[PDB]
């Protein structure tokens, strides 16, 4: 199951001990079958090598910042398995250009490279994890209700007991609703969605030196946030 | 189909929706000035051309029934028009 879930999914081993816990749950079994029952009849995003490729660009234990996102861009070639991350040869989407604002903001010293792939940070520790890993081509939050929260709400159930002092940025009320870690081992930063909607401009978002002025605190080195 | 033929009826501009945030009626009811009846998929597109985002308010999957749509200009200024 483990040999074979990882065969299928690509997954690297050293978060067998976070995952490997959730197959034994029978809703995880069903998740896996709606999945599979969907692929046939549905194009569905990101392509399944990508689906955990957050599981490759670091271990659990080298995480120092987990930010979260809901399901991935819809359009092909967008998403390849991370939160607000895109393949560096599409454009930043609205959400991923404040991102990237706010950034430059904290840190004005910081040389950005006007791409929007991410892969830098997740190498560095931040793990950009979606809370509904697939969807339907075209179709946003197709898969919303297939079980992908509850997974990956158990691995990062046990990524936040396994590691204590861990930096959690949650935009918006969704995100900030859906994972609740304890605040006394973990710092919690919560704000609005980086969506050109919200009433606050994200560019004055200032989690990046926050994080970091914590990880500082902790002995951990900062991220280098421009990418 | 549908959702970005609106946003071509809406404001003439053959726009590609880019991402689809969840926002429930509170973060909405915030900057609209209206409460929605549920939770809001808010497609945004961007019209480089006059720099402005184009954003397509609808209700969740798998309905996603128009109720808004929303215009913002370089200068963060709104331009709603309830549909």
């Amino acid at each position: 199951d483990w040999t074979t879930f990882r065969r299928v999914f690509l997954i690297d081993d050293a978060w067998r001990p976070l995952m490997e816990p959730e197959l034994a749950n029978p809703l995880t079994a069903h998740l896996l079958a709606e999945y599979n029952r969907r692929c046939q009849t549905e194009e569905v995003l990101p392509p399944r090598e990508d689906v955990f490729s957050w599981t490759r660009y670091c271990t659990p234990d080298e995480v120092r910042v987990v930010i979260i996102g809901q399901d991935p861009y819809h359009h092909p070639g967008q998403a390849h398995g991370l939160a607000f991350s895109v393949r560096a040869n599409v454009p930043p989407p609205p959400s991923l250009r404040n991102v990237l604002a706010a950034v430059k903001n904290c840190y004005p010293e910081a040389r950005m490279s006007g791409h929007g792939c991410l892969e830098k940070w997740a190498r560095d520790g931040v793990l950009l994890l979606n809370t509904t890993l697939t969807v339907k081509r075209g179709a946003a939050a197709s898969h919303s209700r297939i079980g992908w929260d509850r997974f990956v709400g158990g691995v990062i159930r046990r990524l936040a007991a396994r590691r204590p002092g861990l930096v959690f940025m949650l935009w918006g009320t969704h995100a900030q609703n859906a994972i609740r870690p304890d605040p006394r081992v973990h710092c919690v930063l919560k704000f609005s969605h980086p969506s050109p909607l919200s009433k606050v401009p994200f560019g004055t978002c200032q989690h990046f030196l926050v994080a970091n002025r914590y990880l500082e605190t902790r002995s951990i080195s900062p991220i280098d946030w421009s990418v | 189909t549908n959702l970005s033929d609106i946003i071509e009826k809406e404001t003439g501009k053959q726009l590609v929706i880019q991402e689809s945030i969840l926002m429930l009626p509170e973060e909405v009811e915030e900057v609209i000035g209206n409460k929605p009846e549920s939770d809001i998929l808010v497609h945004t597109a961007y019209d480089e051309s006059t720099d402005e985002n184009v954003m397509l308010l609808t209700s969740d999957a798998p309905e996603y029934k128009p109720w808004a749509l929303v215009i913002q200009d370089s200068n963060g200024e709104n331009k709603i028009k309830m549909l």
